[PDB]
């Protein structure tokens, strides 16, 4: 964006302080359109030196003569040169400046208005800055930030030791990741996105997107009238174990729930039994086992069963131990057919192998497997897009990295899905996802579009439940999926 | 109202 | 409060006439509440000689002019100072005193109001008091008790011999014990806590407290946005034998519906398989046992599942035999984690194990179990909360007595639930609550907050059964639990 | 009421402090009732050192721990024995008192409760007690006056240089002068009456009334069903002159619309036949005169066309001059039935006329006739009950002196009418109202009643006019009169 | 009606 | 909720 | 929809 933003100005020719006035006017307008008549409000706006604070002031200055009352704080040091000039119109129009804040002045104010730090943040917030915004998060006034709360980092979403928590956030042109990723999607309250006059064609030039409900409308498979089971595509699951039971049930509905014509289980026996009898509907083929888990003697059985179907999805209850890590290696080593590659199945697995497939695969880890997957800290992974992109990219897969905000790269496309609510925090859940997944491969969509769809529609399942989130589970959500695909169109 | 009076 | 009321009066300096005063003025206003405009009632007030008769004879005289009829049949023998002021004051204002009851005298009223006895009731009602109680219980008018129903033990609950049947109960300050507790609850009819002018700092130093719905919405655990399965807390429950499948299920349902992330379940092969065919959202992990009931030999086992997870929960359709004695109180002798302990856990226990353990504990014994753990009588335990505050208090526990009002204590603070209809007078409902209590703590709540909170929602799911209580089961009551949390909010 | 105050302690024996704290609580549960939940205020209280103060104290100690925050302001130099307990009260409660105002006190609050001056202010209010009250009177705060809002003389409701404007008071056992007339009933706001323990026979014992809804809804005539016209009664109307030809119609119109069988008009030809050509159920009797007025020469006439009815109205529209003198003072003297006397008949009047007359009269002036009846200034005469009172009483008359609250008296018995608005502060207006009256003695109502039920009909079918007020007129106003009379019943 | 008349 | 708890 | 992306 900062270089969208040198391009308007440097090649389309869009002086600096037009894309500066549009900016602070849509905040004017985003603010209105949340509190209604602004009129009766009296502002508080808080301005840095840099281009943010030059958007406040125009903000500061469209309000003057409008609303009960305004005062801009400078915190500033220097300004930059829009915002001098924009510092110079507040000034000459009749608006009161101060540079020094006093705990109670928040007292005077409905609304503050945060143009502190935008993009150009580097490194901690400390001082007076930290005081300030401690000073306004203790308030209970209601804060909008302009372009990203200050304090976040807009290309990670982290707290630089302390940020502004909004209730509205009105950036310009595009998301920036910092209000996707959270801490930063916390902080940002409700984000609005204003254009403020960039050219379309860079606008979209743009490379990570949120996956909105119309992408998800658009990629969703059609259901052409005259066709049979087979036209929809068939699954097999390998899964379950002697211990995990349920996982095999939630994963094959996940597949028949999103519109796959034929679903096959392979679980080993008497536990295949449990799936058929909460769903008559799938077939569950019993694995005869040695102690309860898949092992090498499973191999040939499940190549064969892997034949006729078009994708097969492998890991939900497997077990971790020896015997499942060389049956899964082996496994994927000679199938020839998508992989969709869940839990204890990512858990035993040799990367090596992903390399020298010619299938494609979708690998599906929450943050805890992904660590173990690269050999790092949780903390080191979670929510690091370029790692996920790196990985996909060089192992020719398909990565979900599965938290409240869901990334789904190939290395080239990365997606942002913020769809879902804590319901999903609960075990079963990533079953369902793994089983959808495969499902929208079976019927034709491409691993990453599959993965694209799936993350959407479960996320948006959850939020469909009709009680309190905490209530949620894999079950109720099978049964929302539909619901959800229905309220896409 | 702050854009437009009708 | 008797306590409270001469606080009030000789520190704080509140006459008593203006205690009493506002007292009677609460009747009338809560009277007109429920039977709006009073004008077309004639009242039937009985008046002993203390204060609970002082406050009638404030009604009385608030009444004169204002309806149809007033009557005052006084039945004492002496009057209290306060009494006597506010019988002097009925009179002079021109009201009618008669000091015999006649048995057809109710028929030429309306709307009775009892105020013979209140806190000061000593011992059985005997003679004409009794035969006058008798007579109202008789005679289908509205009756309206002025502090407690005359007859009621304000501390116990207990009817002496026998006690006034009312409509609507106007008590002062705070509910007593005697409201909350059976049978004094059902002869209270509709409760109303009038405010009489006790300081708010009295009021609250109140140590037994009833729980409300504010109380449950301030200790219901956050949600935040950027969570896992984790975050929400790992359960851990011991249960079932080839006699009791179904606990199992209850119980581990029970937990995941209250919003925790994981439930593990232990229960003998092949029993285990019932969870996952009922909910397959369940952990169902086969334990190898001898005879279908857990033993020493799985002691081992158990521990080992105790280690990733943060509560366990054991009891429900364990069985009671010398092999499950053995292990259940090796098995808590060595868990280093919360434990609530149900049904045959609690049967078999050793209360030497819990004085020994470091870590905390709930009970959830309904009157029948701990009877058998103190060895007394139902009758002597039932609704008892000085002995349930004795055994916590000595055994280092949260103790959760069931019954229609349950009683929950850590031996310092003692909260009573009012949740609930008799629908959870059928089996699985304990086991369902073992499972809420379990999941609470597993998301952070101290063993009473989670005590508290399950209690209530427990109780508050039953109610919301849409057809009549009577055939509410288990499985629909784990159904309503999240309706229950949503309508907290 | 000061007297009532007094036998309800001396002789009936209720400790002044506990008519003290049921005036407080009262101004709470009247707050309660205007502002719904009170919890989310806080409340300055304005103190003197009389009773009302005391009022004022305990309502302080009552909102103690209830609400945001309290504040008492004391401003008297001493306190009664009443005050000082309630003080002593509300400091062991914990409320804080400062005797120093700041302006910018009011900042920090929602609610004035204005408790400094009742019923015992003399003399005018100077000094820091004004400034207070001006500063009140600026605040834009909820104010809430406790008995009448100080600076108003609660005999007069004339303002003693300032006084309190409030949005709600609270008034003990009966309306008091000062909040039915003006100044004083436009500063009152809204007014409650709160019964705070006097005995009913000493509240119905008052002499002055409030004219209600229940009190006309009793005095309405009956509309038995076998009538005829001379059932409800037959009336003439002496009125109307050349200058002013519309009177006769709406006055002729108001006897009609309240249900009187007939109605005559006696009005100087032509413009007689301006009436029935408005209205042809009229009678309009053209009269022959020399210039346009009646005369001497028309008095046998009407004394004829009087003989056949049971009531004559006179007055409107007659002009004001030595032979309309002349011919009404010889009428009055000589008609032997009841007069109501309105307008040019009062102008002219001779009072000894009304002195030697057995037959009875109403007077409706308004304060200009009032003065120049009497001679005296509009400013001696209006809102003087006490005059209005002395002259029915000298005259045998009923008085019924017009202004935005209306004086009904007959020397003995005085009634106040509320009901109106400024759409009546037209010409025409009157005319209607004398009308109303005749009719209503027509139907066999006294004098006093008829002019009570008149006053309260003729301001409410005002109120009930669907537009704006001040385009009311006289002809809509006597189409709204029969929907005055559906709605009281 | 008990505490009030309006 | 000023006089009564219900 | 032209000022806003919601
Ligand atoms: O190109 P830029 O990245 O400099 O954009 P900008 O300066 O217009 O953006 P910003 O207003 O955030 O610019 C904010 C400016 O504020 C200052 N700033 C950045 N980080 C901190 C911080 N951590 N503490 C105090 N001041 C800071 C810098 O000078 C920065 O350029
Ligand atoms: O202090 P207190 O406990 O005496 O309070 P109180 O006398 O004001 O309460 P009460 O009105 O119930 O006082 C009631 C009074 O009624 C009498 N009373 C208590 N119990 C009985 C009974 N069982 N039968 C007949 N009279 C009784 C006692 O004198 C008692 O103090
Ligand atoms: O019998 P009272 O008429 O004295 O009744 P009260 O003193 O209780 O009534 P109030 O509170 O108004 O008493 C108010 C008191 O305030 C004082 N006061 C009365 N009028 C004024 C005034 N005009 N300016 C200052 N103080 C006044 C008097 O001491 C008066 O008694
Ligand atoms: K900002
Ligand atoms: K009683
Ligand atoms: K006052």
């Amino acid at each position: 964006m900062k270089e969208i933003d040198e391009l308007t100005i440097k090649e389309y020719g869009v002086d600096s302080r037009i894309l500066m006035e549009r900016a602070g006017i849509s905040v004017v307008l985003a603010m209105e359109e949340e509190l209604g008549n602004l009129s009766d409000y009296r502002f508080l706006v808080l301005c840095g030196g840099g281009n943010n604070g030059g958007d406040g002031f125009v903000v500061a200055r469209n309000l003057l003569g409008v609303v009960k009352d305004v005062l801009v704080v400078f915190l500033g040091k220097k300004k930059t040169p829009d915002c001098e000039y924009n510092y110079g119109l507040y000034k000459k129009f009749g608006g009161k400046v101060v540079e020094q804040f006093e705990p109670s002045i928040l007292n005077e104010f409905d609304v503050v208005v945060d143009a502190i730090f935008g993009t150009g943040l580097r490194g901690e917030i400390t001082g007076e800055y930290a005081e300030i915004i401690n000073l306004v998060n203790k308030s209970g006034k209601v804060v909008v930030s302009v372009d990203v709360p200050s304090g976040i980092d807009s290309n990670t979403g982290k707290v630089l030791r302390t940020a502004v928590k909004a209730d509205l956030t009105v950036t310009f042109g595009v998301p920036k990741i910092g209000h996707i990723l959270f801490p930063g999607r916390d902080l940002t309250g409700k984000l609005k996105v204003a254009n403020i006059g960039h050219p379309v064609h860079l606008i979209n030039s743009i490379n990570r997107y949120v996956i909105t409900r119309e992408m998800v409308r658009s990629l969703l498979p059609e259901r052409p009238r005259d066709s049979h089971k087979g036209t929809y595509g068939k699954v097999l699951i390998i899964a379950g174990s002697r211990l995990y039971s349920g996982a095999p049930v939630l994963s094959g509905m996940g597949s028949l729930k999103v519109g796959t014509g034929l679903v096959k289980l392979a679980v080993p026996f008497p536990q295949n039994l449990i799936a058929t009898s909460r769903f008559p509907e799938l077939i569950s083929v019993p694995i005869d086992t040695e102690k309860g888990f898949f092992s090498l003697q499973n191999l040939q059985e499940c190549l064969e069963l892997s034949k006729d179907v078009d994708v097969v999805a492998i890991g939900p209850g497997l077990g971790n131990n020896e015997h499942v890590r060389e049956f899964v290696n082996e496994f994927l080593k000679t199938l020839e057919k998508p992989a969709v590659i869940d839990a204890d199945a990512i858990n035993v697995l040799d990367t090596s192998v992903l390399k020298e497939r010619k299938s494609p695969a979708v690998l599906t880890p929450h943050p805890g497997e992904m660590a173990r997957l690269v050999k790092k800290t949780v903390g080191d992974v979670k929510y690091n897009y370029e790692l996920a992109e790196e990985f996909a990219k060089e192992n020719d897969c398909v990565l979900v990295l599965k938290s409240a905000t869901t990334i789904v790269t190939d290395g080239e496309k990365t997606l942002f899905n913020i769809t879902g609510n804590t319901g999903l925090s609960k075990g079963g859940s990533g079953d369902v996802l793994t089983g959808m997944i495969a499902g929208f491969i079976a019927q034709g969509l491409s691993p990453l579009e599959a993965s694209t769809v799936s993350v959407y529609l479960h996320g948006f399942a959850a939020e469909l439940f009709e009680q309190d989130e905490r209530g949620l589970t894999a079950s109720e959500l099978l049964r929302l999926i539909p619901e959800a695909i229905r309220r896409l169109k | 109202a702050w854009l437009f009076e009708a």
